[PDB]
């Protein structure tokens, strides 16, 4: 506090795509301003 | 009626195994099916498909007998045929007028009832002339044999089942169904010279019985993969709605999907443009959008003509919250005018032949969708295909 601003931070494992297929590996540094979400 | 499609596509796979089987000189026209002004003066084909025993039997062939001499009583004065599949037995031969009063007895309801349907006036002896009961072998069975066929014709193995094969059935049904002066007849020759030029996936009725559709779906879904993968690129479709089906109520949700996916965020920083050709009224459609929570840009200031300008230009974005002035663009093609500055990266045409814009480093994608929510699985928005 001071407005409120949390903070999570992370640790990368791998990626997945829409078909399934699953790799492995910090194939991609992702760009700033992209959504988080949740997993099922 | 019942219109068995499946002994269709078989006869117009006859022609074409023959015509990969044709040496040179051989000249051929399609023999135009019922199922299409009834062009020539008696020049008319019809067929239909069984081809479930373990041995011959006599007893169940009997219905399309009765319904193609239901379909002779309705018009004549026109050829006819058939082709069907049991074990063992092959070849044609011709019923006697014994067989045919044996075929004119019937020991079933339904038969009985398209009989007294059936206009008594009859020419058994011209059915017989006219009317013929042949026998082959499953299709599957064609269709590899065309492939073995294809592959002899030496064209490159990784592209024979995407564009050559779909391809050129259709071209063959082309002149099935047609109202034009022109030569009939199709040369060998010069048919697989123009064709091993032509790319343009080829989607439709026809083609999706055909048996081997599954490779054709998944390969043209991996090849686009990488184009619709990056976030800033500049695309551009091409549409025309004359010949699809029900457009006017499934334009909207394809616009919506794909306006929700690749245009829903911030780094996404060069909205798509959308062209019409044709006589199509923009006002609807723009007003039907705007209902639904987009917005757009026609273009126009003051409502006389397209400025080559504006169209093209960057828009305004703030993160916190999201807000995005215009999500699409939409414009006909005739009102347009020049060129744009930056050449496009992927152009994609729906059920068009040729543009201007065209050129060596732009990438072309050429289909012929019949219907919208195919195109949809090809463009990952929809997991299964109808």
């Amino acid at each position: 506090h001071v407005n409120f601003r949390f903070q999570i931070d992370t640790q990368p494992i791998g990626t997945l795509s829409e078909d399934g297929e699953f790799s492995r590996g910090s194939h991609s540094l992702p760009v700033p301003t992209e959504y988080a979400y949740v997993t099922p | 009626a019942e219109y068995s499609i499946k002994g269709y596509l078989y006869q117009f796979l006859k022609y074409l195994s023959e015509i990969l089987a044709a040496g040179d000189g051989a000249r051929i026209t399609i023999e135009g099916a019922i199922e299409d002004i009834a062009a020539g003066l008696t020049t008319a084909v019809q067929c239909k498909y069984h081809e479930q025993a373990e041995k011959y039997t006599l007893g169940k062939i009997y219905k399309p007998i009765l319904l193609m001499l239901e379909h002779f009583s309705k018009n004549s004065g026109v050829s006819y045929r058939l082709f069907c599949h049991f074990p063992g037995e092959s070849g044609t031969k011709a019923l006697t007028k014994d067989d045919l009063e044996t075929v004119l007895s019937t020991k079933g309801e339904v038969l009985r009832a398209i009989v007294a349907r059936i206009d008594t006036s009859v020419d058994y002896e011209a059915f017989l002339d006219r009317f013929a009961i042949e026998f082959g072998p499953s299709a599957e069975d064609l269709q590899v044999a065309v492939l073995a066929s294809l592959k002899d014709k030496g064209f490159d193995p990784d592209d024979i089942d995407a564009v050559i094969f779909p391809n050129a059935i259709q071209r063959i049904v082309d002149l099935a169904t047609r109202s034009d002066v022109n030569d009939r007849t199709v040369e060998p020759k010069t048919f697989l010279a123009g064709l091993r030029e032509v790319r343009r996936v080829t989607f439709t009725r026809w083609t999706r019985e055909l048996a081997t559709k599954g490779r054709m779906f998944s390969s043209l879904r991996k090849s686009l993969r990488s184009c619709l993968a990056h976030n800033s690129r500049w695309r551009v479709f091409v549409i025309n709605p004359l010949t699809i089906e029900n457009f006017d109520d499934d334009i909207v949700r394809f616009i919506k999907a794909f306006v929700q996916r690749y245009s829903s965020k911030y780094l996404h920083s060069n909205p798509p443009l959308f062209m019409l050709t044709g006589d199509y009224d923009l006002s609807v459609l723009q007003k039907r959008l705007y209902d639904a929570g987009l917005r757009c840009e026609t273009g126009k200031v003051g409502g006389t003509d397209v400025i080559i300008k504006e169209l093209f230009r960057r828009p305004i974005l703030i993160r916190n919250p999201f807000r995005m002035e215009f999500s699409l663009r939409l414009a006909k093609r005739d009102e347009v005018i020049g060129g744009p500055q930056r050449r496009p990266d992927e152009l994609f045409l729906i059920n068009v032949a040729d543009d201007e814009w065209k050129h060596e480093d732009v990438n072309v994608h050429g289909f012929k969708i019949e219907r919208l929510s195919d195109l949809e699985y090809i463009l990952q928005l929809r997991s299964d295909y109808a």
